[PDB]
RNA sequence: CGGUCCGGCCGGGAACUCAAAGGAGACUGCCAGUGAUAAACUGGAGGAAGGUGGGGAUGACGUCAAGUCAUCAUGGCCCUUACGACCAGGGCUACACACGUGCUACAAUGGCGCAUACAAAGAGAAGCGACCUCGCGAGAGCAAGCGGACCUCAUAAAGUGCGUCGUAGUCCGGAUUGGAGUCUGCAACUCGACUCCAUGAAGUCGGAAUCGCUAGUAAUCGUGGAUCAGAAUGCCACGGUG
């Protein structure tokens, strides 16, 4: 169809000058309050240095350069019929997709302090185990047995 | 001192009445200032405006009450007697106050 | 639980997690200690020789437990007169206020499957 | 709407004129939280328990051109299915449609 | 603990009892007001009360006295 | 610019504002690229800003014999002691029975108290009802201000700060319930609202499947009013966070 649309790249964070931290607090934004999210993420290092977090240069990069998503699953129509087909992840959600996989895994966990649930979820990404890193692997293992369509 | 509560439901009717009472005041030699316009007061509603059901047919209506006071500061009596029995544009109401 | 029977172990919280047990309610348990000039924080260790046992009688500023079910029963045998409207609604599988006949009714009439 | 519903209400308003009109605060000389449990104002209550056909209820504003109770606009005395006719027929001051 | 310290009452039915105790085998004394209270000296009498389409008989007992008449009689159908 | 109960409180004034009015302003005209240097388009310059700017608003012949006699006029058919309609009861929240649609929790980016900041638009004279009083309270008295920018309803809330509870089917969160009170009304059975002690069941954020939203849009919290004796969660409007 028509359009061709205008797009937004959002303001950087007012303490660190990071637009990646800004997109993280936007995915961490519930009930529209937005100041609450600043007090949950990057509000302590003493809770990452409590588990697997090694030096501050990795206190956020464990969600950025530690992973590379490429594809998403579901079905697509080709000619007269529908098939299961892996689709090419878009190049600006590429670096902001794992943010939902970390925020959801912490938000839905039953373990009290949310600022500590998030630091513990970042520690469990710094070991490269289970949550978020297997949600990347599961669809790549699927796409290594599904190649005929794009 | 006197004030004259000149009220109407239309923004031109009150200007065409101001152009009669303030001109009568100046031509009768009254010492007068520029009269205040006052903040407009409103009444509004949105209702189902179709004769039988047809629930999409909800429409907005509004009506506006305009008031001026004229306000005479000077105690002179002969200069303002020409205003109290004066005829103004049809549909306006007048009441005299302090 | 020194609050009940002849037992003497009392190293518990006096307002936290002390709710709906031993005749304790849910809100008077806080006010009775403040009005006695007692701090409610930290597990009890320094309130010996009747200093909190004296208040556990009146926390509990009315009849509790098996003597409260006795008290509620002083007007309940009216429901066993059966000719009376409230009693007839109590022998039947029905509500008596704030519920309708087919919209959200199974929670008092009885479940399906 | 049966025509008796307004024809009876006008007679009830004329009857409230001896019991409630400038007398709806008259309870303020017999109401008390205790009064030492005495009785000295029953001269008011003998007349407040007298009427039955007049009351602070049983009234419906209706339209001054149709006996219909619902769809009414109090300050005009007309309906939501009559003011759009009147405002285009030029029968009411201050009110108009469109422009504005 | 009833609504106000003074009860709202009318003696229009109590005034019939000294004649309703000599009715013989005739059909019982019939009434339409159901909000009416039943006084203790109305005990041992049969009364016919409106069910919403007919009138049905009730006998005044030590469970009915001190309460309203309508609390002892049916008001709806499907029974 | 003067006074300086030190306060727009006054003398006074029309300055961002605010409340009001008047005059300009936008035409593809100006410039480039495109295209029969035709028509016409996308951008750029100016400018507060365009290119059916945005919002209101008119309905060519032809459609759906569109909708409504439960809102009227008026012909026909019917009634006219009746299908008239006033009383004492009352019906319209039926029901042994199937299904939608919407709200709020399950908590700890939560719950609570104290400290802490900004409203906006409405409504209101036998009205809204301040300061003050009794009671934990519903609420009842005492008694000003205000008819619209020196009042009342009415400390804006979510938020910001700090301490604290911590999966226990929990002070969370909710159905049901005993006792005692507060209120308008012939009337508070069937068949009303509100407050406080006493009791507190479920609830693990939901499975196939199905539904909706594209930027100040989704989501989130608060203010107000109409109907309105007393009584909806519904409804028509106004702001904050985003």
């Amino acid at each position: 169809r028509r359009r061709v649309i205008g797009q937004r790249k959002i303001l950087p964070d007012p303490k660190f000058g990071s637009e990646l931290l800004a997109k993280f607090v936007n995915i961490l934004m519930v009930d529209g309050k937005k100041s609450t999210a600043e007090s949950i993420v990057y509000s302590a290092l003493e809770t990452l240095a409590q588990r697997s977090g090694k030096s501050e240069l990795e206190a956020f990069e464990v969600a950025l350069e530690n992973v590379r998503p490429t594809v998403e699953v579901k079905s697509r129509r080709v000619g007269g019929s529908t098939y299961q087909v892996p689709v090419e992840v878009r190049p600006v959600r590429r670096n902001a997709l794992a943010m939902r996989w970390i925020v959801e895994a912490a938000r839905k966990r039953g373990d009290k302090s949310m600022a500590l649930r998030l630091a513990n979820e970042l520690s469990d990404a710094a070991e490269n185990k289970g949550t978020a890193v297997k949600k990347r692997e599961d669809v790549h293992r699927m796409a290594e047995a599904n190649k005929a369509f794009a | 001192r006197i004030r004259i509560r000149l009220k109407a439901f239309d923004h031109r009717l009150i200007d065409q009445a101001t152009a009669e009472i303030v001109e009568t005041a100046k031509r009768t030699g009254a010492q007068v200032r520029g009269p205040i316009p006052l903040p407009t007061r409103k009444e509004r509603f949105t209702v189902l405006i179709s004769p039988h059901v047809n629930k999409d047919a909800r429409d907005q209506y509004e009506i506006r009450t305009h008031l001026r006071l004229v306000d005479i500061v000077e105690p002179t009596e002969k200069t303002v007697d020409a205003l109290m029995r004066l005829d103004l544009a049809a549909g306006v109401d007048v009441q005299i106050s302090l | 639980a020194r609050i009940a029977g002849i037992n003497i172990p009392d190293h518990k919280h006096a307002v936290i997690a002390l709710t709906s047990i031993y005749g304790v309610g849910k809100t008077r348990s806080k006010a009775i200690l403040a009005a006695a000039g007692i701090a409610e924080d930290v597990k009890i260790s320094e309130l010996s020789e009747g200093q909190i046992d004296t208040l556990r009688d009146e926390v509990a500023k009315f009849v509790v437990e098996g003597d409260l079910r006795r008290e509620i029963s002083m007007s309940i045998k009216r429901l066993m007169d059966l000719g009376c409207y409230r009693g007839l609604r109590h022998r039947r599988g029905l509500p008596v206020r704030g519920q309708r006949t087919k919209t959200n009714a199974r929670t008092r009439k009885g479940p399906r499957k | 709407a049966k025509q008796s519903m307004k024809a009876r209400e006008v007679k009830r308003v004329a009857l409230a004129d001896k019991y409630f009109a400038k007398r709806a605060e008259l309870k303020a000389i017999i109401s008390d939280v205790n009064a030492s449990d005495e009785d000295r104002w029953n001269a008011v209550l003998k007349l407040q328990t007298l009427p039955r056909d007049s009351s602070p209820s049983r009234q419906r504003n209706r339209c001054r051109q149709t006996g219909r109770p619902h769809g009414f606009l109090r300050k005009f005395g007309l309906s939501r299915i009559k003011v759009r006719e009147a405002a285009m027929r030029g029968e009411i001051p201050g009110l108009k449609k469109a422009s504005w | 603990r009833s609504l106000k310290k003074g009860p709202f009452i009318d003696l229009h039915l109590l005034k019939k009892v000294e004649k309703a105790v000599e009715s013989g085998d005739k059909k019982p004394l019939r009434t339409w007001s159901r909000r009416s209270t039943i006084f203790p000296n109305m005990i041992g009498l049969t009364i016919a009360v409106h069910n919403g389409r007919q009138h049905v008989p009730v006998f005044v007992t030590d469970e009915m006295v001190g309460h309203k008449l309508g609390e002892f009689a049916p008001t709806r159908t499907y029974r």
